[PDB]
């Protein structure tokens, strides 16, 4: 047959458009998924993750290092003002909280 | 980096002419031809050579991929020119391949009778074992060649064949012609050939064949007569033969379903152990009367006395990219039963692996695919011995230009 | 076990008060902040034992934990492969 | 009514939610990387007429040093290898681009004694320091690093050892198991 | 003792034993792999080019060999499903004269 | 006998390397990347699954996981991943 092209590179994207079609027609979400689905579903999750791998290398390299670990992942989250709405009820291992000391609790 | 070339495979058994670059060989025709001096004229394509004419005569031109008869040699190669190929041999340099077991004084002979007779432009004569390898993707592993003369086992390194490595063994698609020709002698099988069938009826199974002889065939001799009584035994065995999976057992034979085949003059029948028990002399000769020699080494037998007579330090790259081809590797379960004595008798430290090259495109013509892509290389234009080298350096050039 | 409540002493209540921001503690916050772990642990051990027992397990696996902390609202990454 | 005209998936996603001249021609030409003046041919453009063979690039053939008649009869002296033999050797390597386990096989056996590998690969590298370490002002290559021959027969021997030895490798490989068994079990 | 482990200790000897002979024989582990390898590659080979380009245009061919099987396979293949489709262009013409019987 | 668990791990590397070429990803970094992803694919395919049984249909489409994006992501988010989602949909059906 035809040298076979896989739909993530055909649309664009990184993540595995196979694998999420897979998930969303096996799993509750529904009977059957069209093709248009998880071609949609992966970029927005692809897209999400590039913003947010952004802000944590940013962070990264805001605090002198070379490997994104969970701080700059925790910081970047609450710095940003859309992410922090969109996982403001999630929390993540080892990446602490900000230095946010309120301005009454300062010396005087 | 393409250039138009000629891509030559001259086997004992069939021989490939083509342009370098194609998937395929223009032309594919048998080698074993007859003769009839009309002076001695010679035919390709297997319509103006199976046809039953006045004195056909005996001919061998190449014999264990050697040149027996260098005046049947020119004939073919000026019939494939003329007939098939249909273009001046001075457009189109020419890259044919040779048995590694050459000699010098063959080589030379055959670089002068191209660069004197038709006057190529470039000429290049590499190795069946090379060009296998460069076919299959590998520069260093052992080729395994087991053609109509012989099998062969030729272990390549970084692309040149080391002569000290080589095994050859006798038992090959004659060893096979000849097994069949006992069997039927046995069961009592008239082998009789089409030329000299007329009308034919059905018959029942293991009956006696109802067929009507010819009422004027022409003059033929007893060479013709073999040659197509052979190519009916080679029919015979790419229908029938299959190579047994482990050590050929009686008992285990006797309870593998019969294989039906019908004969060109109608008598057809079922053959059980019979098929079976002829392919396992080419793995194991103890067992085959009329062969009272220990002396001869199967195929898993050569396979492992041309690794072991290589250097150790590169044993491991054999075993490795050990790659199979010829005619007679197309027989059913063949390479499995190599693949299971190659695990079975090689070091567990050395990995093994077969290259499942088992298309019969890729077997049957895997030396001449090999010259295609080596052809159709821009680097390899660096490697083609020019007409001003034959005339400056002579016959002997070829030696120093190609190895 | 008993009484492991108490393996919570005040210089871990403190670290866990200044990494919110506290300055300053009082002395019954201790036994406050004792109480409602206690009450937070039971519920999501409760939860985990819920998807293990269910699954015929004998171990409590991390998946279990994550399970739990996601009914209970509180979505953890890092420990879902 | 409704526009659309094109793909349904992608059309309710965005509404739902709102001079000839340049003949290839069978050109011949010279391999500047090739001393014969061969002439072949390819189907070039109509732009890179007579412009020099791009694949010239591969013509890097490797590095080998030739000795003189004199420096060979007053340093490369050796009493168990004769000039028609080094020559031939050095040929060899020179022409199958330095793979001793290739030129090895390609020796003369019948008119020079049968050698192996090693000492063939010995004898090229001894060469070599040998025709450089006359004079330190040669640059391009003085100390040679020649390979040590008498651990590789070593290596040589005590792995052909190991190669063909059938049984044995099942027997050390068990006894292996109980040793690391009875090892940890003494740790 | 155990009156056993005594007998384990003098099998674990015997074991010693016969590994003392068997490495007298042929050895257990060819120390010493590769120490002195010092051969300098040249300053670029040039063989590899060769390799290089073989392993480019090898696979090419085997790889735009199952393409035109597989193109010419998907040709002959649409050609069944056009004469197919003639068949159902007649069946196509039938269903447009039962549209009209049902209008 | 290998129980090979699978994970997204190649292509959030592949992105990471494509939108920083000089930055790098601890192991506990792809972990918590990995959970994201999975948490906010559950929450899309269960948003477009609701939307899909509350239109009374049985399939999922790009439209309900359109709308779904529109309701999940907040503000300047959702515009930026539904034009990403539509111009995919476009370059491929566009057979590129
Ligand atoms: N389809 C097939 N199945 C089994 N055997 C076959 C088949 N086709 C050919 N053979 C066997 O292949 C042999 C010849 O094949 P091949 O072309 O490899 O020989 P060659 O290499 O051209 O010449 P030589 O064998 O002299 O080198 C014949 O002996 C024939 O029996």
């Amino acid at each position: 047959r035809a040298k076979a092209k896989s739909r993530s590179s055909r649309a664009g994207l990184q993540f595995p458009v196979g694998r999420v079609h897979r998930l969303l027609r096996k799993g509750n979400y529904a009977e059957r998924v069209g093709a248009g689905a998880p071609v949609y579903l992966a970029a927005v999750l692809e897209y999400l993750t590039a913003e947010i791998l952004e802000l944590a290398g940013n962070a990264a390299r805001d605090n002198k290092k070379t490997r994104i670990i969970p701080r700059h992942l925790q910081l970047a989250i609450r710095n940003d003002e859309e992410l922090n709405k969109l996982l403001g009820r999630v929390t993540i291992a080892q990446g602490g909280v900000l230095p946010n000391i309120q301005a009454v609790l300062l010396p005087k | 980096d393409e250039v138009g070339a000629l891509v030559f495979d001259i086997g004992s058994y069939t021989v490939r002419a083509g342009y370098a670059g194609e998937d395929c060989p223009k032309v594919d025709f048998p080698t074993a031809i007859g003769m009839v001096v009309e002076g001695p004229t010679y035919y390709i394509d297997t319509n103006a050579l199976r046809v039953p004419r006045e004195n056909m005569e005996a001919i061998s031109p190449l014999k264990n991929g050697m040149v027996e008869d260098w005046d049947s040699f020119q004939a073919i190669l000026d019939h494939t020119y003329k007939m098939h190929v249909k273009s001046e041999a001075s457009l189109h340099p020419v890259l044919m391949s040779e048995a590694p077991w050459n000699t010098r004084a063959k080589r030379e002979k055959l670089t002068e009778l191209m660069f004197e007779h038709y006057n190529i432009p470039a000429f290049f004569l590499c190795k069946t074992a090379v060009l296998t390898a460069f076919a299959n993707g590998r520069s260093t592993g052992l080729i395994l060649d087991s053609g109509a003369t012989h099998t062969t086992a030729i272990p390549v390194h970084d692309g040149y064949v080391l002569q000290q490595g080589i095994v050859k063994s006798p038992l090959a698609g004659d060893f096979i012609t000849m097994q069949c020709r006992e069997l039927f002698q046995e069961m009592n099988i008239e082998l009789v050939p089409p030329y000299m069938i007329a009308s034919k009826e059905a018959v029942r199974e293991g009956s006696p064949a109802n067929w009507k002889r010819k009422e004027k065939l022409p003059q033929v001799t007893r060479s013709w007569h073999n040659y197509m009584c052979n190519c009916v035994i080679q029919d015979f065995q790419a229908s029938v033969l299959q190579v047994s999976d482990s050590t050929y057992d009686e008992q285990v034979a006797a309870q593998m379903p019969t294989v039906h085949y019908e004969f060109p003059n109608g008598y057809n029948c079922d053959f059980g152990a019979e098929r079976l028990k002829i392919p396992e002399g080419l793995f194991d000769p103890s067992n085959v009367k009329g062969l009272s020699g220990n002396t001869m080494l199967g195929v898993s037998h050569v396979v492992t006395t041309s690794v072991g007579m290589c250097d150790i330090d590169i044993r491991p790259g054999l075993y490795g990219s050990v790659i199979v081809a010829g005619g007679n590797t197309l027989i059913q379960s063949f390479t499995d039963r190599l693949n299971r004595e190659l695990s079975q008798k090689t070091p567990p430290s050395m990995r093994l692996k077969l290259i499942a090259n088992n298309t019969t495109v890729e077997r049957r013509f895997s030396s001449w695919i090999g010259g295609s892509i080596l052809a159709s290389l821009g680097t390899f234009q660096q490697m083609w011995i020019s007409k001003q080298e034959y005339e400056e350096g002579g016959k002997q050039c070829v030696e120093r230009k190609c190895p | 076990l008993r009484d492991n409540i108490q393996g919570i002493t005040k210089p871990a209540i403190r670290r866990l008060a200044r990494r919110g921001g506290v300055k300053r503690i009082s002395g019954l916050i201790y036994e406050e902040t004792r109480g409602v772990l206690k009450v937070f642990l039971e519920n999501v051990i409760r939860d985990a034992v819920t998807y293990t027992e269910h699954a015929k397990r004998k171990t409590v696996t991390a998946m279990d934990v994550v399970y739990a902390l996601k009914r209970q609202g509180r979505t953890l990454y890092g420990f879902g492969g | 009514k409704r526009p659309e005209g094109m793909h349904r998936e992608v059309y309710a996603l965005l509404y739902s939610d709102k001079k000839k001249v340049r003949p290839w021609k069978w050109m011949p030409f010279t391999n500047p990387a090739r001393k014969d003046g061969a002439m072949f041919f390819h189907w070039r453009r109509a732009a890179e007429e007579g412009k020099d063979y791009p694949f010239a690039r591969f013509n890097k053939t490797v590095q080998v040093p030739v000795y003189s008649e004199q420096e060979y009869q007053l340093y490369l002296h050796d009493d168990a290898w004769t000039k028609a033999e080094t020559d031939h050797l050095f040929d060899l390597s020179r022409r199958f681009d330095l793979r001793f386990v290739v030129i090895h096989d390609r020796y003369d056996h019948q008119q020079f004694k049968k050698r192996s590998v090693e000492d063939l690969k010995e004898r090229y590298y001894h060469i070599c320091a040998k025709l450089a370490n006359v004079r330190a002002v040669p640059g391009t290559d003085l100390k040679i690093p020649v390979f040590d021959a008498g651990h590789e027969r070593r290596r040589k021997e005590q792995l052909e050892r190991l190669y063909n030895r059938t049984p044995e490798q099942v027997a050390e490989e068990e006894y292996l198991l109980q040793e690391l068994r009875k090892i940890e079990a003494r740790k | 003792k155990s009156h056993a482990e005594i007998a384990e200790q003098a099998k674990h000897e015997a074991e010693i034993e016969t590994r003392i002979a068997e490495l007298r024989k042929e050895g257990f582990w060819s120390l010493k792999r590769l120490p002195k390898v010092p051969e300098p590659p040249r300053p670029k080979g040039h063989w590899d080019y060769l390799c290089e380009e073989m392993q480019w245009l090898s696979a090419d061919f085997a790889q735009e060999r199952r393409w035109k099987r597989g193109v010419a396979r998907k040709v002959v293949r649409m050609v069944i499903r056009h004469h197919e489709e003639q068949r159902q262009k007649e069946e196509r013409a039938r269903r447009e004269e039962q549209a009209k019987l049902r209008r | 006998k290998r129980s090979r668990k699978e994970s997204y791990s190649v292509y959030v590397y592949k992105v990471l390397k494509q939108v920083h070429p000089d930055t790098g990803i601890s192991s506990k970094a792809m972990g918590i990347m990995n959970s994201f992803v999975n948490d906010i694919f559950e929450r899309i395919a269960g948003e477009a699954s609701r939307l899909a049984h509350y239109n009374k249909r049985s399939t999922i489409t790009s439209r309900e996981i359109q709308t779904a994006v529109r309701l999940l992501l907040p503000g300047e988010l959702a515009k930026h991943a539904v034009s990403e989602g539509t111009k995919a949909v476009t370059k491929y059906t566009s057979s590129k």
